[PDB]
RNA sequence: UAUCAACUUUCGAUGGUAGGUCCGUCGCCUACCAUGGUGACCACGGGUGACGGGGAAUCAGGGUUCGAUUCCGGAGAGGGAGCCUGAGAAACGGCUACCACAUCCAAGGAAGGCAGCAGGCGCGCAAAUUACCCAUUUCCGACACGGAGAGGUAGUGACGAAAAAUAACAAUGAAUUGGAAUGAGUGCAUCCCAAACCCAUGGGCGAGGACCCAUUGGAGGGCAAGUCUGGUGCCAGCAGCCGCGGUAAUUCCAGCUCCAAUAGCGUAUGCUAACGUUGCUGCAGUUAAAAAGCUCGUAGUUGGAUCUCUACUUUGAAAAAAUUAGAGUGUUCAAGGCAGGGCCCCCCAUUGAAUACCCCAGCUAGGAAUAAUGGAAUAGGACCCCGGGGCCAUGAUCGAGAGGGACGGCCGGGGGCAUUCGUAUUGCGCCGCUAGAGGUGAAAUUCUUGGACCGGCGCAAGACGGACCGGAGCGAAAGCGUUUGCCAAGAACGUUUUCAUUAAUCAAGAACGAAAGUCGGAGGUUCGAAGACGAUCAGAUACCGUCGUAGUUCCGACCGUAAACGAUGCCGACCCGCGAUCCGGCGGCGUUUGACCCGCCGGGCAGCGUUGCGGGAAACCACGAGUCUCUGGGCUCCGGGGGGAGUAUGGUUGCAAAGCUGAAACUUAAAGGAAUUGACGGAAGGGCACCACCAGGAGUG
RNA sequence: AAGACGAUCGAACUCGGUCGUUUAGAGGAAGUAAAAGUCGUAACAAGGUUUCCGUAGGUGAACCUGCGGAAGGAUCAUUA
């Protein structure tokens, strides 16, 4: 089930078995990388870039047209953001909850959610430090986090 | 020993319900555990409908009804013979008596 | 449930050692109490000096008078209530005599209808109470 | 979460066997399971099985011959020497005439009788009889 | 009743603290 | 052992440098600097009726317990300290001090160390001769010669272990008979042994109730064995437990008889198996003792699949014996011993005096499955060329019916804030009529001609959100129901999006947490602890009724408690069927302006049939309480007969009330769970008689 | 050879501190046993006010009452 909530729902993607590009997809590897670079410059996370290519350009999997994933394409060119997208959205939510918690003082539900989000931030950042994605001195400060989002 | 699978009430997936008060004793009983009895009866009983019909100023006037929602606690519902005890296997029948 | 991990020998050893103290038979033999309160101090028998001759009544539904003796031990001066087992052997007992008392069946537990007696007399005047009952060592 | 996928494989086989089924589908495929099902098949406890190969962990569909009583694992996977092997046979196997204890030695995953002939010990996966 | 035996012990150890706090 | 969570460091604690000192290394010490060292994998402190180990007892396998004790190592000679001699001592059967104890004395002084061998006292439930010899075993010395309470041999000895008498053999219907058979004992020789003693070998005495006498506990059950006889009469006594004894006792006191083991046997207290009642193997936690109220969270524990198809494992080396296992060998057998067998002054049996085991750690050599781990990604990475070039298939496993994140349209009494509305309830104003009204089983207190209750009009205040409202929804729980707006959050579903193991459960910690209660304000309609009064009753400080304080509502801050319950922890896998229900999605044929109808998929609250393929002591359980003797997916909390007792004390938290942590002495043979039958009920339904009644007749008192 | 300035090892004494273990105590307040005593009837049949739980107050005593909760209830059910 989920990590911080009950529920055993299985709503995910089911990739096909055929690891090959279809015959009706004429976009080569260079054409796909040009589309990613244009979309990554205008501020689109790797999750959002793959959505546009899938639903408008017929690119079912960028991993198949190219040899690398979307993040590795941006990391090679140098367009990857400083902090990962998943860790960025967890901090974005914690700032929104904390900003709501300082106005509404007696909403114990929002105070309970702030502990859940900050618990996911520390465990996700701990994984990134082991993979050397973040500096060892990195630390989530509840006061200085609003300037990172 | 556990006497009823539903614990004598109807609460599945909840923690607290609004307690209502009984009618003839005014005891705080949960809304789902209370023994409800919707009685719909005419304002004029059958012993006086003829006398009211003769004294009616209209030609065809249907007498109204008195809708009373009664909530009985387990203590008063059994004492008032609204509900009775049943056999160990005859307790599972949830169909109301015809 | 139990932790079946291959590196859980510390968790199992610490859990079993702690739960053994919730055993009534184990906590009695591995503590200062139940041995300091024991008048014999962990011995089998004990000698003492007869102080009085008291008779405790048997508990219900029995009805009799148990011929007991108020004895004061030598090594610690504690006062216990021994029991003169056989028939008429209280006459062989005289006040201010040296008697060898011992346990009474169950360990530190009152045996039978006797209310609180957990000891019994074995010898008296450095002669056995059993020989006095069988007409030997007339004393 | 799903730990010790070999346990979930033998538990599915043991259950489907008592229900009287003829084929059982194992959700996670593993080389440890295939090496375990091969030893069970070489002694005539299960039939043939198709390793359904998707581009993931993979699934297995095993045929059942009705000859298996119970197949299980030893969860801690203790280290069994060649001297302590006799002790495990008495506790797990229901008889000295049949039943096998699948071990994991340096010579490969095999039963306890083959470990005696090759004169080597290792870790214990489970049993079947 | 068991709830009143608990109420007596609460009122018993409450006056025990009174006669113990007054001697110090 | 946490009722010891921080400890060490002026005055050495960790380290550095120079030196001192020592046989030598070292904070071993000194001097100057550095600020370290240990700890949740349990430091530090405390406790030990703790010397450690080889071992011992009991064990199906695992284990539990013991080890003062003859072997090894250590420590100490009344308590500490200091030193002499010497190769070796901080020696005590050496010395010098103080302390305790104690000896002789002309009172000036002198001398002492049995936890050495005997022996004495004391202490206790508890433990032997003020014996003999250096012959064996070895040690010491100028030595073949001396010495040795080390040791050996006797004495005491039911700590224990082995062997083994108390009769055997024949006719007659038994302290009857009959002859045989060696011991116990007793002396005498020999043997033995430093002299003795014991055993052994002979011959002389030596058994008929073979008086040369077998005891110790039992005879209701457990548990093999008397409906025997006499005595006692809930007395005396028996009884581990259940019980027995209440004038006909199979249980007491005895006689007889019988049973069990037997030179033994009973009892008391430890200990082991019983005990799967400490459960690693291998227990339990719905109702019998039991899952924290709930969630988050580090240590700890445990972790998907995937690549040729230092842990583990095997071998070797090394290791005190004794002990254990075990080979050989007729001490008369055996416990044991390590010796001894065969042939006519030797020889043969290389006479023998094996072998196995000796955890873990360390060492060594193989195996490469399983489980961790590293290698090239901001490449100068590996090979070449020989700082520039060449070269490689040039280097990124799969994305999980694991998880996180994003996105999409929805859903919900989820939460906070603000706003709106609804009738009631109490109070107030005016008008109408009128004498009771309130309440109860019956009444009374109370309110009433200064106008109550009742009708109409509308004003104020604080609560609350009926009916709709469901075995329906949401939330981690507690909890959550008028309209509308705002703020943030969430499950499920949808996805051919993204990250690529980021996960599961989690000590000491942390958030939330009904009602009641506490503190400071605002408010205070109803209700109502306390209290007053009126009833009822033998009494009624209760139940009922009339008034009514704190409270009940809101704001801020505490308490962290409930039958906080599904009395059922969380995650994951397999496992029956059927019809409904809520949400998302997909498909299908019509009807109605999305609603409705028929299926499918995922998730959720539940139900019925299971007479449950199975489980359990039932009841009951498919939100498993199923897949546990065919016992093992991961992890946390937690139970050990009932009371004492959630008590005492200590710590800790709190304004207080109290929370968390939490015993022991002592007491007890049951407590308890589920179900069955019966009895009973001021429980329900259905029936029957004047030993009941209604209506009556005769009475009786 | 006695004897003596000094530094080191340092017994021992005295007075404080601390830790551990026995023990006396007026009076106070509990438990348990013997309960064959007195008063009432709280609980078990709707136990005659259904039982219970958390909290708070009161009362000779068991207990009573207010608030929220539980069925282990005396109802698995009450009809548009
Ligand atoms: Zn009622």
């Amino acid at each position: 089930g989920r990590m911080h909530a009950p529920g055993k729902g299985l709503s995910q993607s089911a990739l096909p078995y055929r690891r090959s590009v279809p015959t009706w997809l004429k976009l080569t590897s260079d054409d796909v990388k040009e589309q990613i670079f244009k979309l990554a410059k205008k501020g689109l996370t790797p999750s959002q870039i793959g959505v546009i290519l899938r639903d408008s350009h017929g690119v079912a999997q960028v991993r198949f047209v190219t040899g690398n994933k979307i993040l590795r394409i941006l990391k090679s060119k140098g367009l990857a953001p400083d902090l990962p997208e998943d860790l960025y959205h967890l901090i974005k939510k914690a700032v929104a909850v904390r900003k709501h918690l300082e106005r509404n003082r007696k909403d114990k539900d929002a105070k309970f959610r702030l502990i859940l989000v900050e618990s996911r931030i520390h465990r996700l950042a701990r994984y990134y430090k082991t993979r050397r994605v973040l500096a060892p001195n990195w630390k989530y400060e509840s006061s200085t986090a609003s300037a990172l989002v | 020993t556990k006497k009823r699978r539903n614990n004598g009430r109807a609460k599945k997936g909840r923690g607290h319900v609004q307690p209502i008060r009984c009618t003839n004793c005014a005891r705080c009983v949960p809304k789902d555990k209370a023994i409800k009895k919707f009685v719909i009866r005419n304002i004029v009983e059958a012993a006086a409908v003829r006398d009211i019909s003769e004294a009616s100023v209209f030609d065809s006037y249907v007498l109204p009804k008195l809708y009373v929602k009664l909530h009985y606690c387990v203590s008063c519902a059994i004492h008032s013979k609204v509900v009775r005890n049943r056999s160990r296997e005859a307790r599972k029948d949830r169909t109301p008596p015809p | 449930g139990k932790c079946r991990g291959l590196r859980t020998a510390r968790k199992l050893r610490n859990h079993r050692r702690e739960q053994k103290w919730h055993d009534k038979q184990y906590k009695k033999a591995h503590l200062g109490t139940a041995l300091k309160a024991n008048p014999f101090g962990g011995a089998s028998h004990a000698k003492g000096i007869v102080l009085e001759k008291v008779g405790v009544e048997a508990k219900q539904p029995n009805s009799a008078i148990r011929k007991c003796v108020r004895v004061q031990l030598i090594k610690n001066g504690k006062k216990i209530t021994a029991f003169v087992p056989n028939d008429g052997c209280l006459n062989f007992i005289e006040e201010n005599d040296e008697v060898l008392v011992a346990g009474f069946g169950r360990k530190g537990h009152a045996v039978g209808d006797i209310p609180g007696v957990r000891f019994k007399v074995v010898k008296v005047a450095n002669v056995s109470l059993l020989a006095l009952y069988k007409g030997k060592k007339e004393r | 979460v799903r730990m010790n996928v070999l346990a979930d494989a033998l538990k599915s086989i043991n259950n489907a066997e008592k229900r009287g089924k003829r084929q059982v589908l194992l959700r996670p495929c593993s080389k440890v399971i295939v090496r375990f099902l091969t030893v069970m098949m070489k002694h005539g406890y299960i039939g043939e099985f198709e390793i359904i190969d998707d581009h993931r962990a993979g699934k297995i569909v095993v045929n059942l011959t009705g000859r298996l009583n119970k197949c299980g694992v030893i969860s801690p996977r203790f280290d069994v020497q060649l001297k302590d092997l006799e002790k495990w046979q008495n506790n797990l196997l229901p008889s000295r005439q049949f039943g096998f204890i699948v071990l994991t030695t340096s010579a490969g995953i095999m039963d306890h009788e083959e470990a005696r002939r090759k004169h080597t010990g290792g870790k214990i996966l489970g049993f079947f009889f | 009743r068991a709830k009143w035996r608990k109420k007596r012990m609460r009122r018993l150890k409450r006056k025990r603290r009174k006669m113990r706090q007054r001697s110090k």
